[PDB]
């Protein structure tokens, strides 16, 4: 498989950036990710080459970690918090809304493919609970009608 | 251009840690250089490294992470050993409830690296990183941005303000594993690995990073370490009760009228977090019980407990949500419980066993669907999820489940 210049030229921006080149592989796997809307199985042979790691190393990095995603391509993530204080006060608001707005469950992407649900633990944001994710923006949840808005931005 | 983050509340009574990163927004090197910032940097190196551990040892500081280790005798154990040595920052902070980190990295990402150069010149660690949750992209940024700024002024690159001293910070981000949190787990990932935990001892201080000694501290610790240096270590022990001096961020979130981060002494009681600083409960309810985090449980009988790190202390990371009386305990411990189940590693077989079937085994409770032995099942998984096990995750798996059983059996009856 061959990468795009341009995001060759990324991933290879990561690599030189600390000491050790094997350093960079979760940078590395972040900017695929986020190129491709997921990570491609046939991206990583490459990856690995760049990495001067074996594929095994790569493949074993992919399953441990669980941001990145190898099955369901999506071009915006709702990163929907699950655990305990945003339930408290109120993800099942949240996940209603998601449902009317986009017609989709947590777990499954648009026929669109532009929106894809992923619950999560924790975001780091409990008191602006319930939190939500789309891709790199953080937001809190308030109403359907404020959802509609924000989501309406991605396009 | 940052990525949108939410304006997390902030307050303080202190004003050291909180006294920029009180207001919800970036504030750059010129900003924090006219609040007097990297003057406490220029005071370090004119002292000896040697010098600035006792300051630290001396100002009884302790760790931030929850641990509550003492930093001072940590950094003395690193130097004991030869070097090179490493120094991290420790950004993972992906505990439930937790969010006191980010702030400060967040807004005021100086104060952060402020402290990791001093940190860094004081164990005679050259290279310096970042290990911060790849869940925090805004941060991630904003600290590479900040590293820039620090860089053009001359506070990083070789020989920093002609002191003989040579330092660079990398950033690294984490992927979505809460166990990246633990010290040698984060040390695996930045070896490129998976973020498996290695067995301690040996510590990270005599081997860590390329099995060389390597300081771990939180955050929060290292925001300390400047207000230290310019304040000096008798001055610091002023701040708060002398058993456990200096400031401490207290992120409050659940059912109270302000949730946020707090900058308050350790002496402060849990009940005036909630009622005098957060604003009391909403509704003005009665408090049901607070979860420290993911890590221990309290009754609405032990409210008048300090918020440091003594036995009958909160203790942790100071992390507080609140439940109220409308709140179901189980459905709670469901959550807490799926939390563990998530974010164990594997490697221990009680921790990678325990952790799955408490949590399904409890699912069974909540639903209905739990049998006599699934009851009595689910009992035994929370009390031997901690045997055999090689970190910290594994032994507290069970720990906050245990005190609702203890603490409120009444409510968990009812599921029978
Ligand atoms: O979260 C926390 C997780 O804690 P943990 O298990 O990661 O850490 P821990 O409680 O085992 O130790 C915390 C810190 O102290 C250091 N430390 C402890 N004993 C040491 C020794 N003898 N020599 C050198 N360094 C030593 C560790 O390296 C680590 O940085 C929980 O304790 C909370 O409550
Ligand atoms: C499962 C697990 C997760 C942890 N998560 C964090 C974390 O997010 N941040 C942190 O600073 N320490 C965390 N720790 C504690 C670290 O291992 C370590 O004790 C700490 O970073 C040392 O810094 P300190 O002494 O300044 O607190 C975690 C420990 C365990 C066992
Ligand atoms: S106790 Fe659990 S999380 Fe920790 S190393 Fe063992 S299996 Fe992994
Ligand atoms: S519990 Fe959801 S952000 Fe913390
Ligand atoms: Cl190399
Ligand atoms: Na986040």
């Amino acid at each position: 498989f061959e990468f795009p210049e341009e995001l060759k030229t990324k991933l290879q921006e990561h690599i030189n950036y600390f000491p050790k080149k094997r350093q960079a592989i979760l940078l590395c796997l972040h900017e695929i990710q986020n190129y491709y809307g997921y990570i491609p199985p046939e991206s990583l042979k490459p990856l690995a080459d760049m990495l001067e790691l074996p594929l095994n190393h790569v493949e074993g990095v992919v399953a441990f970690y669980d941001m990145f995603d190898r099955e369901d391509k999506a071009k915006y993530r709702i990163r929907v918090c699950v655990s305990i204080v945003c339930h408290l006060m109120g993800t099942n608001k949240l996940l209603k809304a998601l449902e009317n707005i986009l017609g989709i469950k947590p777990g499954e992407v648009t026929p669109d493919g532009k929106f894809k649900i992923v619950p999560v633990q924790c975001l780091g944001a409990c008191s602006e609970a319930p939190m939500f994710m789309v891709n790199d923006d953080e937001y809190k949840f308030e109403s359907e009608v404020q959802l509609n808005e924000i989501l309406s931005r991605y396009t | 251009s940052y990525p949108a983050i939410p304006r997390i509340y902030a307050e303080t009574t202190l004003n050291m840690l909180l006294k920029r990163a009180k207001k919800p927004r970036v504030h750059s090197i010129d900003e924090y250089l006219k609040d007097g910032g990297y003057q406490a940097l220029e005071k370090a190196l004119n002292m000896s490294p040697e010098e600035i551990i006792d300051w630290v040892d001396k100002s009884t500081l302790r760790g931030r992470g929850g641990a509550g280790f003492p930093t001072g005798k940590k950094w003395k154990f690193a130097v004991q050993n030869p070097g090179p040595r490493y120094f991290i920052c420790n950004a993972d902070e992906s505990e439930p409830g937790t969010f006191k980190d980010r702030i400060i990295i967040e807004r005021d990402p100086h104060l952060l690296i402020e402290g990791i150069i001093i940190s860094s010149y004081a164990i005679g660690a050259n290279e310096a990183y970042i290990y911060i949750r790849g869940e925090y992209p805004a941060g991630y940024y904003i600290l590479r941005d900040a590293i820039e700024e620090a860089k053009k002024k001359g506070f990083l690159g070789k020989n920093i303000l002609g002191s003989g001293f040579d330092l660079e910070i990398y950033v690294a981000r984490g992927a979505g594993a809460y166990i990246c949190g633990e010290e040698t787990a984060l040390i695996e990932s930045l070896e490129g690995k998976r973020g498996h935990p290695r067995l301690k001892p040996p510590y990270p201080v005599q081997k860590g990073l390329w099995g060389k000694p390597t300081v771990v501290n939180n955050v929060e610790t290292i925001a300390n370490v400047p207000f230290i240096i310019s304040m000096g270590w008798e001055e610091y022990r002023y701040i708060g009760p002398s058993d456990y001096a200096g400031p401490k961020l207290f992120p409050v979130s659940g059912k109270v009228k302000k949730p946020g981060v707090y900058e308050l002494p350790m002496n402060t009681t849990l009940r005036e977090v909630i009622f005098k600083y957060a604003g009391g409960t909403l509704g003005n309810k009665k408090v049901k019980a607070v979860f420290s985090g993911a890590l221990d449980c309290f009754s609405s009988e032990e409210l008048d407990i300090p918020m440091d790190y003594s036995p009958l202390g909160f203790g942790g990371t100071g992390t507080v949500i609140v439940l109220t009386e409308e709140d179901d305990i189980v459905e709670a411990a469901l959550k807490i419980a799926e939390f563990y189940e998530h974010e164990t590693c594997g490697q221990c077989t009680p921790c990678r066993v325990g952790c799955y079937e408490q949590a399904n085994l409890l699912e069974k409770i909540y639903k209905g669907e739990a049998t006599e032995q699934d009851w009595e099942g689910f009992d035994f998984v929370n009390r031997n999820i901690q045997p055999t096990s090689i970190c910290g995750l594994g032994a507290v798996a069970g720990r906050l489940i245990r005190q609702t059983l203890e603490k409120f059996p009444e409510e968990w009856e009812k599921y029978r």
